[PDB]
């Protein structure tokens, strides 16, 4: 089963930003980060915690293996405003967890 | 032992080998461990076992209180001693940072069997972190200790008598760990040798002197003899085939292995006792010993050899005695199709010896090949035989002939 | 690709509900999709797979109250479920995802989102 | 029964103890189903049991076959065939409930079933797995997927079935004479015996005995070929104690006389009660802390000079040349410690002497008096009680039954013995 | 043989049952292949899937030594086996060299000479289904999990077995048991007779690929005439008051015309068979087959000691028994029938017993096996012989005492 080390994050732009995921059971097989953006479709984004899609930039990276996981980003724009979740595959029941929140500041 | 004759009356012998006891009891003391390793806590089916093995142990657990039982007692209470003192160092090893790890002075180990499967858990683990679940991990990890639980039972379900002398024994723990011990067996214990004796630890049984309920675990005093040999002290080793009488078969017994010393002998059992390329091994002296009747008909006036009724096996057919052959051709009719002829017929005859120089191939009941054949062997002799040894072996039939007797000795006994 | 939903958002409690889902574009008959579910509020709540072969899996959290089907001409695939309650009252996304490894993962691939209000 | 004389001559008799016997028949029934069952199988594993149902064929096929040969001239050959046809129609008329009450195992999954028509009388059944099987559902669904739950089936079925076939032992097409313990079908689940051994019915008596059955062998009186399921006749005892019942044991160590080591031969086991005395065949059955459980009444009848050298009579004891065993050459009675102290040198240190024995004298006795520190290999040991002279030590001792043990060798002596009756009157 | 005279001293004759044995073998050379070739893919491979191979096969390649000593003869049945393997050993390896990196075709029907050696691959059939799971729906380290445990197992369930049983090596692969074991030999004898019979072995071994070599025999039923197997069952007869038995073997049969025992404790019952390679003859003595040539008066004895129900059985519906130690109680009307003291038995026939219920058991009559006749005799208890040693030893140590004092 999986959680969120934030419910949400004041980050402005400009700065490193991730997150801790820690497995319950603590287990190896890998998370799909997929962001979902309330308005339009979702999609999957980050399988297997470093082989992100197709097109999706470099932005985004994934370090980390067991037992818990955590992100890499840097270089920050708004158009990544929306709730991300996490993910526990091996136990069988397709887990997800609450949800991160971000919210971007120095509003314009 | 006049083997020019046994060869013509049928007795051979086959194979003398040399003799070694290890009547030594040098004992160290290597127990168990059944509760192996996880990481941050997995017990994903660890909890569906231990209680099963309880359950086991159920029939491990009780005790109580004759010429074995003094040696099973007094081995005991001169090392309840060290028992005491492992106690402290079991306290001490139960838990651990690996499998196989335990250490003691006074030279004499105490290292224990280990955490049953941890080999294996060792392995298995880099699998869980960084490729497997906590489900499948688990999953191996329980069909292979079911594995291990049944591959224990074995040897060791229960307590109740009669089950511990053929069940603990060294070599079926090792049977129990065997791919984990293969290679480490030998070096467990300090002592090294060859092969086949030592190294082999012939067959040896322990006795479990204390048992843990609580912590899943047994204290087992390995025994572990020291060899040494046995001069002036060979073998002349045995088997016995058909030999045709009056066209009837008859045959003589004898055991399946003797032993000789200089000038005693005897037909020494070896049933717990191992044969090897040169000289088996008893844990202690046999002491099949015999009639001066029957010392007479190997080692002497054998005319006085018994004599009796096959019934079974037609044993001829492994007539081979130094490239030549040994067998009842008087019926069990043979041929030396090179150099060409039929065996013949001399009725007296039980055995004919024929050699390699005689015959340059000889045939059976139908088949042809050759040894070597160029071995050492020699015969000319027909001979007579006093007939004043017949007996056998079946209870009714001595019963009968004894209640014939009766009528006799009652005829004669009222006249 | 694309995948797209269709059908009605509104059921009457302790009914019948069945909502279909179609690609377009792709390929059917290679590989699975997926159903997935979450309440407007909060939580992301699996239902239950379909593999092109007419097999299913579900989550038994929902427990024998669910049937998912399959279409391989039309190239759709549409779910039947009987205990209609309210506290359903949800949408309903559709998978399409693929392999990797030790066994395959479905999530969101494409869908906007099928409006759902259950009511009295 | 003269236990103490006895002891200058080579015997340690332990102590009475009493008896019991399986009167009666308590007799409740029970019934299997080999297959497990799953709640859905959504192409889920079969093919496993299908294996396992093909294999079983070779041990459940010779069953049926022997169970149809079972009958007698019917009323819808040899001896215990007897007996057991007589309790399967007697299972004939209970037929109707079993008969009833089959099916609610293949209707509903459940591990033990408890179905029973009266409090006391009950019939239930155990599916073969499933106490496992509910969870290898949890591998199939929710936690993984099939694709691997059905192969740790097949291991599982394997291994049940090699665990039931090696007490269903094949051996012969006509084996059902022969009796099926009831410790294979205990073991049949791994931790339920505990349970239902001990709650089947009222079982009251505790873990030592009565919920300690051993000897206890089991029928079959319905076995089918369509659902693949076993039925047995469980017989269950129920003991009292039975009357002036003394059981002895009997060891015989050497007495060695002029470098001979000889001793007498006995039975395991003597007992005595009231007039009866004969050495019962108790290997079968049960030793319990003061009273043997045993389901007969195993005393029987032996020669005439055994008795009599049991009785006190014991010049007529017999001796017999050997080569001993291991065992006969010394051990404790309660105190008094008995060797053959010309073969191994008993040497008390406390006074430091080898300790005397003539020729003459058989063995001798050392009791807790005459030395505290009787001295043997290893002896740093306790010394408390008695082990009483009363023989009139020293004494003449006669030797005229003496026997040999080898039929070789009294086929030897009778031949001799022909020869000398042919060289007597002749 | 003469069951009717012997019907009045206890016995019993089941039923005459020939023989069907081995004479026709049929030697076949099986090799046992392993590392189950995945399909003709790449990218998954690991090392226990190997390590077994040394220990087992180091554990058996050592026994060659025990081979040579052609320079109870079973061992050079055993020589000439191993020297026509010997010959065949070429074709053998060239059929192994052809089969090996083939990595397909699980058995193998070539039938140069005889058949072919089928070349019985581990796992190959599974690992068929297994692929596809490999590819086009899943990766091969899934395969990988499944197929290492998987193999795992195989070989744990070799340990057990590897003088084997070919029973086990059957169940190895529990499939392609019936297939070979019924179509080697072209079997249109019943299938089941075959089942029944059990020895394989192994001749040699690689070490290389790790495959190993067996030399199974397989052979034919050749029922044996004018020879039929007989089981016996005795029971009590009382004299004196002293119940006295009847030793005799389990199984007796009548070779050609000639009798003897019989052992069929190698082989298993059938209707009319009893399938045992060896020939069981033994011969016993003269005295004893007296009486069942007809000769009666000559028979041996012994004191009983057993459980009771040897007391009392069946002869075709009517009851034969000691009417002493289970008191013969007829319906006709229900009472006690008790025996002259000359007697030890009755045989007790269609009189009045309607439906019979000694011992509490109501059971149904109708007797069919004839001569309602009982026995007259002479007092001919001549040969009261002791089956235990020790009482023949005290017996004759007895006699030894009353020669000896006698003798003067």
């Amino acid at each position: 089963q999986m959680t969120q080390s934030p419910p949400s994050l004041s980050a402005y732009v400009g700065d490193r930003v991730t997150i801790t995921c820690r497995a319950s059971q603590a287990i190896a097989n890998y998370l799909a980060w997929f962001q979902q953006k309330p308005g339009k479709a979702p999609k999957s984004l980050i399988y297997a915690a470093s082989t992100l899609q197709s097109g999706v930039p470099s932005r985004f990276s994934g370090s980390g293996s067991g037992t818990d996981f955590t992100l890499t980003i840097s270089s920050l724009q708004p158009e990544d405003f929306a709730t991300y979740y996490c993910h526990q595959y091996n136990t069988y029941p397709i887990t997800f967890g609450q949800g991160t929140r971000l919210e971007i500041k120095r509003r314009t | 032992i006049d083997i020019t004759k046994l060869q013509h009356v049928g007795v051979l012998v086959n194979s003398p080998k040399g003799m070694k006891i290890s009547q030594n009891f040098e004992t160290r003391y290597l127990i168990l461990s059944l509760i192996p390793k996880i990481e941050d806590s997995n017990s994903c089916g660890d909890q569906q076992i231990k209680q099963y093995k309880r359950l086991l142990d159920r029939l491990i657990i009780p005790l109580y209180d004759t010429s074995a039982q003094i040696t099973a007692a007094v081995a005991l209470v001169e090392a309840k001693q060290a028992k005491s003192d492992i106690e402290k160092l079991k306290e001490a090893i139960r838990d651990t940072n690996k499998a196989v790890q335990s250490v003691c002075s006074s030279v004499g180990n105490c290292i224990v069997a280990i955490k049953s499967v941890q080999d294996y858990v060792n392995k298995e683990i880099v699998p869980s972190i960084a490729r497997l679940g906590c489900e499948a991990a688990g999953l191996q990890l329980g069909i292979a200790l079911t594995q291990h639980y049944s591959e224990l039972t074995n040897c060791f379900g229960d307590n109740i008598g009669s089950l511990q002398e053929k069940g603990i024994k060294l070599q079926c723990i090792a049977s129990l760990y065997r791919t984990n011990i293969t290679e480490i067996f030998t070096t467990s214990t300090v002592d090294k040798y060859d092969i086949y004796d030592l190294l082999f630890t012939e067959s040896i049984k322990v006795r479990v002197i204390d048992v843990d309920l609580n912590d899943y675990s047994i204290t087992l005093q390995v025994r572990l003899p020291l060899l040494t040999r046995l001069l002036n002290t060979q073998i002349y080793k045995v088997d016995s085939i058909s030999y045709n009488i009056q066209n009837r078969e008859w045959y003589i017994p004898l055991p399946s292995h003797i032993m000789t010393k200089g000038a005693f002998l005897g037909g020494a059992d070896v049933k717990e006792c191992i044969e090897a390329f040169s000289s088996y091994i008893c844990p202690s002296d046999p002491g099949f010993v015999l009639n001066h009747e029957m010392e007479s008909c190997l080692s002497g006036n054998i005319s006085q050899c018994p004599r009796t009724t096959v019934t079974s096996d037609i044993v001829p057919r492994y007539a081979f005695v130094n490239g030549g052959v040994v067998a009842n051709c008087i019926t069990t009719t043979c041929t030396c199709n090179g150099i060409g002829n039929r065996i013949n017929q001399p009725p007296d005859q039980g055995v004919k010896i024929i050699t390699h120089k005689e015959c340059n191939t000889i045939g059976i009941n139908g088949m042809l090949f050759n040894t070597n054949k160029e071995g050492t062997l020699a015969f000319y002799t027909p001979d007579d035989i006093t007939l004043n040894n017949s007996v056998a072996l079946d209870p009714i039939d001595i019963s009968i002939e004894l209640n014939k007797v009766k009528s006799d000795l009652e005829e004669s006994k009222e006249w | 690709v694309q995948l797209q939903e269709s059908g009605p958002g509104l059921v009457k409690p302790s009914e019948t509900l069945s909502l279909t889902c179609t690609v377009s574009g792709g390929s059917v008959s290679s590989y699975y999709w997926s159903w997935i579910r979450q309440p407007p509020g909060k939580g992301l709540e699996w239902i239950g797979n379909i593999y092109y072969s007419g097999t299913t899996k579900y989550n038994p959290s929902l427990k024998s109250r669910v049937t998912i089907s399959v279409d391989v001409s039309k190239n759709q695939f549409s779910l039947n479920l009987i205990s209609v309650t309210a506290a359903d009252t949800a949408v309903y996304f559709c998978a399409r995802q693929v392999k990797s490894g030790w066994f395959v993962q479905p999530f969101d691939y494409w869908g906007q989102g099928a409006l759902v209000t259950v009511s009295s």
